[PDB]
């Protein structure tokens, strides 16, 4: 399909005070890879990331007309934007494309700008948002990635085993996928301070 | 039309707008209204006198909702008064419609003013002849703005529209402080309404909405005759 | 579908079955596929469900405001030509059966056939919906002219039990009016 | 999906369920198919999930600039209006199954809606994939003028048996009861499929996966 | 004060005064008429007079009752021409009503949506804004009957006793006087006061071929124009 | 004065000159009458002849708008020329939504409406022009109806439209019109218009009569009146 054009996979999970969220690094067309390098988390203020998959035109197009929006919208108010208010603010962007879609699943993850309050959603490529309380899942590999989280995820889990779970729940789906791999980067985020790890993966 | 478009506002010698300055003699010569930022809410309070024993009271209304936590007065002319509100309710949906989310005080106040700035620039219309008091409890902090028919806006504790405006300048100086509660607000609204009002002032003469946290709501006669019964 | 339009000397009588199917499960038991328009004008519809409820409420749009600038009872035929001015305009778009029929002061009972194509035509009596073709044959052999409105009643009620029972289409509970000079008398049947 | 709706003796009982399927893959355990019109009138969303939320919101908003500047309660026949009306102009482009009900100064009315603009004023309907099994419990079990409880076990009932076919949910039954003064908006009302609970030890080690880039940034 | 352009056009003067639509409140004088509007009970009254000054000219094209709807008629004041377009504005809107909304229109609701017509004209220059009067009359479920009032300014209300032409203020004056008292309105009061408020204004006591009398009535909600007949048998009555 | 340039302001006392004007126009126009017996109407035109160049029947103002509606203008006629194509435009409309002839109540006020918007703007002018509709149904009877600059249109039984407006319905209204066959009014409309102003600050004139009713099967078309010559052989008795 159109969606398994370039691959990907996007993953985000829901910890105790803080949340995680997780892509593969490997660019390329159907079958031949090109880089291993292609940005798939872009942040959107502080404690308040986005993911993206799918059509890699769509991953570049619309977190540039996301950024668009988001910069006019924190300059007529002093706040900075909440988890829910962006959520909303994709789904209208997906929608006005209704008949000439975007290719792409966003994944939405951050921590109240307030309190601490964590918070996940997705998305379709026409925007029916999606917030659930463990985790969500984006991508080509997306069967795998249920049947590792369905297994591996705790209610309340400290960052130390929140990454831990994360990380054998991507390592373990992506090498079952073909077109998805080459390396898998992990951002933890929470109160205090962001973490941003990459992983030992198999660059086959 | 024949498509004329040229405004008819030009600037002075001297560098003044006059037509915008006509049109503020027209805020001034309209009914009174009054104003108060409390401590917990936001008290709005007009000056309604029918010409006659023959009009009734319980079809137009003064104190007007926008959201359920946005209410909205004037002083001015009447007829003009309803565009705004009509605009202003349809812009509050458009935000609604994006954001999924009810619409802040100082938001609503950049765009209304953006509509009525645009009357006074464009071809061959007049300015409006109202100016507004736009209230609401909006996270926590309450609001109170005023825009008029320049365009402008600012951002009061309390003030007052409408004619003898410069009594209740002065008066509202001398009784409002820094924090009541709803209910001390509005025995201020009311005295400085006592101010300028006829000589007999009783549950229909007058209109009070007030901002609860709990949201937006206009007060029926019956709490306003109580509420007036003897309490100065 | 099946419908059913009698004119007599006094005024006309309409009637249909319910059965909006869908494929081959019904949607809905019981419907009211006969519709008022003004106060002495009917139509029953058939086709498309979507399209002639789209239809008939632009009709009775523009026939009720057109009767309040003349200060008039409308007439049964300029009723039937603003059907035929949207069918034949909207045609390749469209699946519409509409038969017109009512009482008017000049003329009396008429009933007008507004086919799928967009033609128009006044008859004695007009059947029309996917179960008319097998009571087609026996609706001219019982025929009769000069009826009264009693006869007209047990000849459609008979008419429209036929294909009742025959088309899979068709069925349900038979809904009857009989439009006069009086009023308008509705009544549901079964039998 | 399994929507039903019943008009009982005072007021109108809507049901719905929780799941959301993307091909045959359950994406949402928890979904809310019940949305909010007005304080008096709510809706049964069926068909492209993105389809009826973004026309459910219009509706409500343009009720909202409705009765607000008329200055009283809203009519279901002003809704059904609205939506049959703007359905039809997309010529059943949006693919959205709509079940509406509320009660009025006349009293309750329910309806439903198709995605061609057709619409229906019933006792009682189902919509959905699973509405074959639901109208099996109302063709059965429905009498008119029922009481509350007696209205409350048959929708619970009706949707449960759309749950036992296939494309069901990870059921969560929800109800909305609308009545002339009381309003009521239940979701957990009936949890009857509960996960088993997990037997095996899956013992996670500190340091049992390796990293190359280990990065800290620091926040305020 | 004539300044600029401020004697011609819709602009504001010094002193916030506007005069074109001022010029415009006695452009119904040129009418040459006077209706009165009465809301007392479970009805409500419209009388009006006619003028015919000519033997040539006929009987049944002149009357200003107009029916809007089937449950709202309206009288009109001022020049003809400009009445009748309006008219036809409130025949309009009040079918989009019906055809958007699927109910009948609110008399309230109506008079709303004119005066807003009648705003841009006042708002908008180079447009001319229609010298004429607009009363309203209706029956509203839950509300009772309702009596409204339309200015070529766009400003509306609502109220129980209604004067307008060229004698508002001698009508209104004995209006007040009279209804000060809460006397019972029994549908032959209504009418009684009606007549004779007028017959008293314009001081002429009346042939039953000069007037004519709308009317709405909770036991019949149509729109009703009453008959020349019936119009005598109401005069009789009052003829004490 | 000084207030009377565009049609779109007022005056200081509330009327607008600029219709006021245009009005009395029309008034230095030549006489055309027009009448309904019980069974039709009958047109009558007062045309002089310009020099001696006209070709006896050219510019005619009796006209044609449907098969069974026609008009008798007066005033400026190009202006009426243009206006008669709004009415013969605005039948064709009603029959080809509507499926049968237009009722002439009906047509006279979207005519009417259509004058009245030139009486509004600035861009443009009101006309110059009045005129008469008459036909004839064996569902309505007959109607006559009258258009004046400003737009207001009624009915009559008999009028007139030129110069002497009053000079002719004085000695209309002395006609017992509602008995009379239109056969005998066709003589009648002769002296009328042979009375008033033959050749006196004029030179020579043509007489020209329209003709609807029932005799003529509800068709509108002129008399045969170089058939029987008998408007002339009757009208000019009148000299003693």
């Amino acid at each position: 399909s159109i969606m398994s054009y370039n691959g990907g996979a996007v993953m985000a999970m829901k910890g105790k005070n803080c949340v995680a969220i997780a892509a593969d690094r490997r660019f390329g067309i159907q079958a031949q890879m090109v880089t291993t390098d292609f940005q798939k988390i872009f942040p959107m203020g502080d404690r308040l990331y986005i993911g993206l998959a799918g059509l890699a035109t769509d991953v570049q197009t619309v977190a540039q007309r996301l950024k668009f929006r988001l910069n006019l919208y924190e300059l007529k108010e002093g706040r900075q934007i909440k988890p829910y208010t962006l959520m909303s603010m994709v789904a209208n962007l997906l929608y006005e494309k209704r008949f000439g879609p975007y290719y792409t699943e966003p994944v939405i993850a951050g921590l109240d700008p307030k309190t601490f309050k964590p918070f996940i959603c997705s998305l379709d490529l026409i925007g029916c948002p999606m917030v659930t309380d463990d985790f969500v899942v984006s991508g080509t590999c997306a069967e795998q990635m249920y049947g590792m989280c369905e297994s591996l995820w705790e209610p309340n889990m400290d960052p130390d085993h929140l990454f831990e779970t994360i990380s054998q729940a991507m390592l373990n789906a992506v090498d079952r996928d073909a077109v998805s791999g080459m390396g898998v980067i992990v951002h933890i985020i929470e109160k205090d301070k962001i973490t941003t790890r990459t992983l030992k993966a198999r660059m086959d | 039309e024949r498509g004329y478009s040229f405004s008819l506002t030009t600037f002075s010698p001297s560098g003044k707008l006059v037509q915008i300055e006509y049109a503020l003699a027209a805020v001034a010569g309209g009914a009174p209204s009054v104003g108060i930022k409390a401590a917990n809410g936001v008290v709005l309070a007009t000056e309604k006198k029918q010409k006659s024993i023959l009009y009734d009271e319980r079809s137009v209304h003064k104190v007007e909702p926008i959201t359920k936590h946005i209410g909205l007065v004037y002083s001015g002319m009447g007829p003009d008064y309803r565009v705004l509100v009509h605009r202003a309710r349809k812009l509050a949906q458009q935000y609604y419609l994006v954001y999924q989310e009810p619409i802040p005080t100082a938001q609503l106040v950049q765009r209304v003013a953006s509509v009525m700035q645009e009357y006074t620039q464009s071809g061959g219309v007049r300015p409006f002849g109202v100016s507004l008091l736009i209230c609401g409890w909006n996270e926590g902090r309450p609001y109170l703005f005023q825009s008029d028919p320049s365009g402008a806006y600012f951002a009061w504790k309390a003030t007052a529209m409408g004619k003898n405006y410069v009594n209740g300048k002065t008066f509202l100086e001398k009784r409002y402080n820094e924090d009541l509660e709803l209910e001390d607000a509005i025995h201020t609204a009311i005295l400085t309404l006592k101010e300028s009002f006829e000589g007999q002032m009783t549950e229909d003469n007058i209109e009070v909405g007030i901002c609860n946290e709990a949201g937006f709501r206009r007060l029926t006669p019956t709490e306003v005759k109580d509420y007036l019964a003897a309490i100065a | 579908t099946t419908i059913m339009a009698v004119q007599f000397d006094g005024g006309v009588v309409l009637g249909a079955d319910s059965r909006t199917t869908t494929g081959s499960y019904i949607a809905n038991r019981v419907t009211d596929k006969l519709t008022p328009i003004h106060d002495r004008i009917f139509c029953c519809r058939s086709g498309s469900a979507a399209d002639t409820q789209a239809v008939a409420d632009a009709v009775t749009y523009q026939l009720g405001f057109h009767s309040i600038e003349l200060n008039e009872p409308p007439l049964v035929h300029t009723a039937a030509s603003l059907f035929k001015e949207m069918c034949y305009r909207y045609r390749e778009d469209l699946m519409a059966g509409i038969i017109i029929a009512g009482w008017d002061p000049q003329e009396g009972g008429q009933v007008y056939s507004v086919p799928m194509g967009g033609m128009m035509v006044r008859q004695s009596f007009a059947i029309g919906g996917s179960g008319s073709s097998y009571i087609y044959g026996y609706v001219d052999a019982t025929y009769r002219e000069g009826m009264t409105k009693e006869e007209c009643l047990q000849f459609t009620a008979n008419a429209l039990a036929l294909a009742m029972e025959r088309d899979g289409s068709s069925g349900g509970v038979i809904r009857l009016a009989a439009i006069a000079e009086s009023g308008v008398e509705r009544q549901v049947l079964l039998g | 999906t399994t929507i039903a709706g019943v008009v009982y003796k005072d007021g109108i009982v809507l049901g719905a369920d929780t799941r959301a399927t993307e091909g045959m893959v359950v994406a949402d355990k928890n979904c809310s198919k019940i949305h909010f019109i007005s304080p008096n009138i709510y809706c049964c969303g069926a068909g492209t999930a993105a389809d009826t939320d973004m026309t459910t919101q219009l509706i409500s908003s343009n009720l909202e600039l409705h009765s607000l500047s008329t200055g009283r309660l809203p009519r279901v026949v002003t809704a059904n209006r609205m939506l049959k009306q703007m359905l039809f102009r997309y010529q059943g482009y949006i693919g959205a199954a709509l079940v509406l009900g509320g009660v009025d100064v006349t009293g309750p009315h329910l309806y439903s809606i198709y995605p061609h603009g057709s619409t229906d004023k019933l006792p009682y309907v189902t919509m959905g994939s699973g509405s074959l099994a639901a109208m099996a419990v109302f063709e059965d079990k429905f009498r008119p003028d029922m009481e509350e409880e007696e209205a409350k076990n048959l929708v619970s009932e009706a949707i449960a048996a759309g749950i036992f076919n296939d494309l069901g949910s990870g059921s969560n039954i929800d109800l909305c009861v609308i009545s002339k003064n009381k309003l009521d908006f239940l979701r957990p009302y009936t949890v009857p499929n509960k996960k088993g609970t997990r037997l095996g030890r899956y013992r996670c080690e500190k340091g049992t996966t390796a990293v190359l880039t280990e990065k800290i940034t620091p926040l305020e | 004060s004539s300044a600029g352009f401020d004697r011609h056009i819709t602009i504001f003067s010094p002193e916030g005064r506007l005069y074109q639509v001022e010029y415009a409140f006695k452009a119904i004088n040129q009418g040459g008429l006077t209706s009165v509007a009465v809301r007392g009970k479970d009805c409500a009254v419209i009388v009006t007079q006619k003028k015919v000054p000519d033997k040539l000219l006929d009987s049944s094209t002149v009357t200003h009752l107009f029916k809007i709807t089937e449950n709202i008629g309206c009288v009109m004041t001022g020049m003809t021409a400009d009445s009748r377009s309006q008219v036809q504005r409130a025949r309009y809107e009040a079918a989009n009503w019906k055809y958007k909304y699927g109910y009948e229109i609110p008399v309230d609701m109506l008079c709303k949506r004119i005066a807003d017509i009648s705003q841009v004209y006042t708002q908008n220059a180079e447009m001319r804004p229609l010298g004429c009067c607009m009363i309203l009359i209706g029956i509203d479920e839950e509300q009772g009957p309702q009596v409204y009032k339309c200015d070529p300014a766009g400003y509306y209300c609502g109220f129980k006793a209604t004067a307008a032409g060229v004698k508002q203020t001698e009508s209104t004056s004995f209006l007040e006087k009279k209804v000060k008292k809460k006397f019972d309105w029994t549908f032959e009061q209504t009418v009684e006061t009606a007549i004779t408020c007028l017959s008293t204004v314009l001081s002429i006591d009346f042939k039953p071929s000069e007037i004519e009398v709308g009317v709405v009535t909770v036991e019949n909600p149509k729109f009703r124009i009453l008959t020349e007949a019936e119009i005598d048998a109401h005069l009789v009555a009052l003829a004490e | 004065t000084g207030y009377d340039l565009s049609a779109s302001t007022f005056s200081p006392d509330g009327r607008v000159f600029q219709v006021e004007y245009a009005m009395k126009a029309v008034e230095n126009s030549s006489t055309a009458i027009g009448i309904r017996c019980k069974d039709g109407v009958v047109f009558g035109v007062e045309k002089l002849v310009l020099s001696k160049l006209y070709e006896e029947g050219s510019n005619k103002r009796l006209f044609n708008v449907d098969r069974h509606v026609g008009m008798a203008v007066a005033g400026l006629l190009a202006d009426a020329r243009s206006l008669a194509d709004i009415a013969r435009e605005e039948a064709s409309n009603f029959r080809s939504n509507f499926g049968y002839n237009i009722p002439l109540k009906h047509l006279a006020d979207r005519v009417a409406m259509y004058v009245h918007a030139y009486t509004l703007y600035s861009a443009v002018r009101p006309f110059g022009c009045s005129f008469m509709l008459g036909s004839y149904s064996v569902n309505d009877g007959a109607q006559l109806y009258m258009i004046d600059p400003s737009g207001v249109s009624y009915g009559y039984w008999g009028c007139a439209i030129g110069k002497a407006r009053q000079a002719a319905k004085t000695e209309i209204e002395k006609l017992q019109m509602k008995e009379m066959t239109c056969r005998d009014i066709v003589k009648e409309v002769a002296k009328i218009i042979y009375i008033v102003h033959d050749e006196v600050k004029d030179k020579a004139f043509e007489l020209e009569l329209s003709w609807v009713g029932e005799l003529t099967n509800g068709r509108h078309e002129i008399v045969p009146k170089d058939i029987r010559e008998e408007a002339e052989k009757y009208a000019k008795e009148s000299l003693k």
